[PDB]
């Protein structure tokens, strides 16, 4: 699987 | 131009072959939307700034590069020059890439 930590891209807002 | 890093070996080589121009790295996850969602900007600057070197890293398949950089949030923009670090900043901020590059240009 390819997972690690959170992606704070345009997810925060 | 742009250059993808698949292993720590290509990382150092990227900075060495990057010459002395600025070097911004995009630590985005290919399986994560929010991260890859900003590539149309970072990668786009490739045609707006042909005088800058842009790299790419997979924080999931290249944990070796993320491990050395201890990245814990994507996208993570890291700036390197001549193999030396000069600045860095994460958080979806494609407009900042402009001000930051023109800063340490």
């Amino acid at each position: 699987f390819r997972f690690r930590y959170v992606c704070e891209g345009p997810s925060h807002g | 131009m742009v250059k993808q890093i698949e292993s720590k070996t290509a990382f150092q080589e990227a900075l060495d072959a990057a010459g002395d121009k600025l070097v911004v790295v995009d630590f985005s996850a290919t399986w994560c939307g929010p991260a890859k969602m900003i590539k149309p900007f970072f990668h786009s600057l490739s045609e707006k700034y042909s005088n800058v070197i842009f790299l790419e890293v997979d924080v999931d398949d290249a944990q070796d590069v993320a491990s050395e950089a201890e990245v814990k949030a994507t996208p993570t923009f890291q700036f390197f020059k001549k193999g030396q670090k000069v600045g860095e900043f994460s958080g979806a901020n494609k407009e900042k890439l402009e001000a930051t590059i023109n800063e340490l240009v």
